[PDB]
């Protein structure tokens, strides 16, 4: 399995043309702060194709 | 794209007309919202 390549799963707004996102901040699904830790309504936007 | 036009002249802004020629293009691809100016202090 090749876990090197990754894609993005969650984002607040759609990317503008010819734009790149390098931000890795924890996506806030709910209203409580994520506090930089994975948890409820808090998922890492980067996923692995594998 | 980041495009910069400029003009220079030896002189409240004065009353006159002068067009600006393009001189810089930079293929950046960035989201810009804010900026700042940089000074050069004269040390005693
Ligand atoms: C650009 O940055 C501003 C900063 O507040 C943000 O609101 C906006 O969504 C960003 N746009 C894109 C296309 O990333």
């Amino acid at each position: 399995g090749n876990y090197n390549y990754l894609y993005r799963l969650f984002r607040k707004s759609n990317l503008k043309p010819f734009e790149r996102d390098i931000s890795t901040e924890i996506y806030q699904a709910g209203n409580k702060p994520c506090n930089g830790v994975a948890g409820f309504n808090c998922y890492f936007p980067l996923r692995s194709y594998s | 794209y980041f495009k910069i036009y400029s003009k220079h002249t030896p002189i409240d802004l004065p009353q006159g007309f002068s067009a600006l020629e393009p001189l810089v293009d930079l293929p950046i691809g960035i989201n810009i919202t804010r900026f700042q100016t940089l000074l050069a202090l004269h040390r005693s």
